[PDB]
């Protein structure tokens, strides 16, 4: 058995360096040589209590890509589930019992862990409030690996909302289980990387620094992970001032090295200008596409004792 | 009159934003040399001259009366910017509505007459 | 390789007579001798930004009938997509990635064209606002073909709202690419066939004429196309007065040619009377079903160089 | 004639120290020796585009308390107004016509200024987005005046969200037009009083200082102004951690000056504990009620040259 | 008694020339010399089952202007009235019995007539679907009278949607009870004045004609009644072509005679350009304001045996 | 090159809509005499010349190579109008989106590449 066979996928915290590496290596393998019957005669629950189109379709494609079927829902709007009095626990007990694996997304944190204690079948946390979204981080790791040929010894920059951006936190956390990545944090003072993430980085012996601008670090960077600067944590006057510093244009990448790739977990709105799309560094759309293969590999490894590739 | 020392690329913006091409009177423009504008048979105060200062920070404004210079206005930042720039505040009432944009000029900042928020001179352009 | 291979299907105006014939012929084989593996291991994106059940179930049935998988959604309100700042372009670019073809319906005119420019995979226009609905015309022509044994030299009555009836505009336009059809128009004075459609028909040497009643022309007609004469288009006193002479009943059909088929694109309320259903001419439900086989044909030709028997 | 006669009331920044004093003095006579005919045969338009019950009932009570009539609405959703293309300007111009004064609250900043330019009748700003809410400040100052017997040389604590608390910005600004107030600021590091407000206070020779706790400053304080420290402004772990030290309890007030009045603009959830209500310092409900008399004063001065006893 | 004392005001059809004249003459009288106690100790129901802000506030101002009080509602959204099973008849029976007069607006035609058969107290049709809105026509007649010194022998133009525009129909109908007005109809072919209105005009010996453009007739016109050209009765392509002909700018009135007044029942959107507002001919805002005095006079005449002016 | 016979008031629109003031190369403009434009050291096809025809229906386009005229292009209506005008159809997908406006030119009508609706040449301006 591979280390993930029959395991629940709840948090990036409980996935080791070795497991991450195997997941990305498996994504790469599956993308090169699809295995369209791996999940033959397997039925996969895909229960999105909270809408996530890009994620949901990403998963549903992966399942069906491997020969599996899909049951479930896409927003708890339509569902009659967990209405007035009924526990999520009960709901999961019933629906997981229909199926061979249980992909869920939920607005309450801890909801994938609870699921895993009431499903007799492996559960994949498609997202649980502000807590975890492992497959996003996994698709982000894969895309790095795909374009840098490794995950150790990389110069990664993170831009935008680093205080509340959960996708950067888990990614920094994942990469920090590998060797000698130096992180570069470019964000408003008011959205600096949080104190506790930084301690974890010290404890994982991993250099980080703060920079004022994107353009500053571009020539010494391999991966530029862009996130959105949301106006909620500011007002109008603040945003309109603080936004300008953290928008990525074609002009910003003029001194990029060739292997530079621009990532964004999407959606973008104006934090990456249109004119970056055609530049050789843009990889956000490929990143989105790599969501399918990342989720293929996880589903595969979870349900198949071996990948007889 | 004739406006000299205009930055190349911001000079086109003057013609548009100030509708200088509107009268019957002849108007001439040269781009890159710096941009430049000449305006045949029209008057302008030292007051109204300053509206321009926002776009061309250090620009000479000479005047023809009788085939040669008579006066040479140099521009300062005025108190007001009546309908030149839209307000960067998306929520501002100014937007869909039949009113003229307007900012007081205050660290060189622009303060919306309407929403009363305050923006850096650059963010307005 | 057939001319539609790897092509986008956006507009009836970009489909030629040969192509239209190829589609109805393919639709006939797939209906009569089905080929349930023609899209084995193909994943088809079905994205209905604007809800259209009849159409969506049709496509989704066609996809799976051919061995394909479906991903996508049924309206945009149930989605997390195209939110606030988020372009349609970005959304297409991502969901495209997931799929081998992209079927879409959208409230806005041109959305299928835009989609075709941001998708590396062939898009099928499921309907873009008031502009195009090609597969509707394709199922309409298939039904005519199937029942008439030809598309050339048929007598066709178009009845109802000819002015804003985008379905008739295309069907008329399409059959105008053929020989010898003579068109008969029955509408209120306020809902005549557009001047611009008539010029086309004149350019294409095709007989049309207007008539006061349906009964008047029945002896001469091979196909009767009923559209929906909506209440919006007048006030009450007008609708009540005008509706009478544009409703089809069984008695209307007393002098029908034995090959006469009544069509209606659905839905239908009072415009075709219930007693027509039992008659040998009612073909609107068969026509609706032919939506599956027309959309199969199109998906098939789009993705397979050649198609066998 | 008093300086406000026939004036628009849009911004606390356009009301002078004398005018502020005139308002609180007028508010005191109308509260203590009422004048129920001061707006006899006057019709006052109360238009709440954005719903604000506490404020609207306040104004509507003030209007009728003075002998006036009310017309208008409570939100825009219940309206047929400012529909699609229809300007706010047109709407003001028409409803203005109906009335002798126009009170309005609106979601957009500047809406009261715009209103004042399309109304031949004096508009009162009931609140325009994040910009101004003058009558809130006016009831705040009246309550301070009434309980303290002055507005000069008072010790004032401002507690909670000082950064985005538009009510404190104005109250601070207003009392800064007076002499010798010393301000005390108690907030999280992330919710400090704006740099720009502090410059004002410096321009106006007024002492301020920050403190870690409420208790710390109670012995020295005449007025305690509590704002609402909202959940939006951090994530969960942050809110939970920070909330503790910004909640007022009765025990907090053990060393109060006997003249200490606790204010809060309402609504209030956990930020002021229930046991404070019974204490001799609680004045938030009296303050809310003073909304009637401040808004009376303002309506009165606006429409009557002079006001007697 | 005046002819209207205790009468129901349902349709412009049952109000004679003499009654119209007295209403406008009374409006003029009340506007010159208000009578703020005419409706003293009178309670007036104002029940808007269908929202109409401009109308509702217009009425409510008038009532209160005359010393009366108001009870009721502004949209049937909030009401618990006429819910599942309960008749309008019952509802009216109860609410009218609270009150001395019953102003209503309703989405179903005939609703004011029904009201009048279940109210023991006079009812004023504030609008009943596409049937009648008498007080609009009355405020339109008043504004004409006010600015032309009469209602006979006037050249009136009507612009826009004359097919479905109910406000032009009743106005044409009202003016047609007077002597020697010549009407001028400027509208799209597709929205010509209806056949039946025109017959009524022939029967009232009243010259009308059709013109292509506004500008054509301007110098020979005293009143230019503008209405909105709604895009419903067209599609996008139609509207965008047909709109241009029926927009009124400052440039259009260059050859106006001095007594020309531009009326619009409001809201305008773009059928009257902004730049008309400042021109001497604009009277739509004054027209809106005159809604109060028109409704004052009707209410007065209905409830008071004489106006002891 | 130099563009002659341009209507007075529609000539300013050319500079804006075609971004002629964009290169380092010198550009000169005279309003009212008719507007006129001269463009120092830049090439233009007989193809691209026609894009302009929409705004100045009957306008001479001469070319300087060597201080004097070499060729004199006169304009016809081209087949296409790539991003010049926005589509008058409010519902059109073109509007919020990262695409270039485009019309085929057909009674002189303009047909949207995207929504496929058809507008009179004037309604587009
Ligand atoms: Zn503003
Ligand atoms: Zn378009």
């Amino acid at each position: 058995a591979n280390p993930l066979f029959r395991k629940h996928i709840v948090s990036i915290n409980d996935i080791s360096r070795n497991e991450l590496e195997l997941i990305v290596k498996t994504a790469a393998k599956l993308k090169e040589q699809p295995q369209p019957e791996l999940l033959k005669n397997k039925v996969i629950a895909s229960c999105f209590f909270e809408a996530s189109t890009r994620t949901r379709l990403s998963f549903e494609t992966a399942i069906q890509r491997l020969g599996g079927s899909v049951i479930g829902f896409d927003n708890a709007g339509n569902t009659s589930l967990a209405k007035k009095g009924e526990t999520l626990a009960d709901s999961i007990s019933v629906i997981s019992s229909y199926a061979d694996a249980f992909v869920m997304r939920h607005p309450q944190e801890g909801a994938a862990r609870l699921a895993s204690e009431f499903s007799n079948v492996p559960v994949i946390n498609g997202g649980d409030g502000s807590n975890q979204h492992p497959t996003q981080t996994l698709l982000d790791l894969f895309s790095i690996y795909e374009t840098q040929g490794r995950l150790d010894n990389l110069n990664i920059a993170f831009v935008g909302d680093l205080k509340y951006g959960r996708t950067v936190h888990s990614l920094a956390q994942a990469l920090a289980k590998f060797d000698g990545c130096k992180f570069h944090f470019i964000a408003p003072d008011a959205l600096a990387m949080p104190e506790y993430i930084c301690d974890e980085l010290d404890e994982q012996n991993i250099s980080y620094a703060t920079y004022a601008s994107i353009e500053e670090v571009v020539p010494e960077i391999d991966v530029l992970y862009m996130t959105r600067v949301q106006k909620e944590r500011f007002d109008e006057t603040e945003y309109q001032h603080m936004k300008a510093g953290f928008i990525l244009s074609a002009s910003s990448l003029v001194h990029a090295k060739p292997n530079l790739k621009v990532l964004h977990p999407l959606p973008r709105v104006d934090e990456i200008a249109t004119d970056v799309d055609k530049t050789p560094y843009a990889y956000y759309f490929q990143q989105a596409e790599n969501g399918v293969y990342a989720r293929e590999a996880l589903l595969a490894l979870v349900l198949n004792e071996t990948i007889g590739e | 009159y004739v406006i000299d020392h205009i930055p190349s690329g911001q000079g086109v913006k003057i013609l548009k934003l100030f509708s200088l091409t509107d009268t019957k009177q002849r108007v001439t423009v040269g781009f890159n040399l710096k941009d430049l504008i000449k305006v045949e048979n029209t008057e302008i105060t030292k007051s109204q001259a300053n509206q321009l200062a926002l776009l061309a920070p250090n620009a000479t404004i000479n005047i023809i009366e009788n085939f040669k210079v008579t006066d040479k206005h140099s521009l300062t930042l005025p108190n007001e910017v009546e309908n030149v720039f839209p307000c960067p505040n998306s929520n501002c009432i100014t937007h869909g509505e039949p009113v003229t944009s307007s900012f007081s000029i205050k660290n060189i900042g622009l303060k919306c007459k309407y929403c009363e928020k305050t923006f850096s001179k650059d963010i307005v352009t």
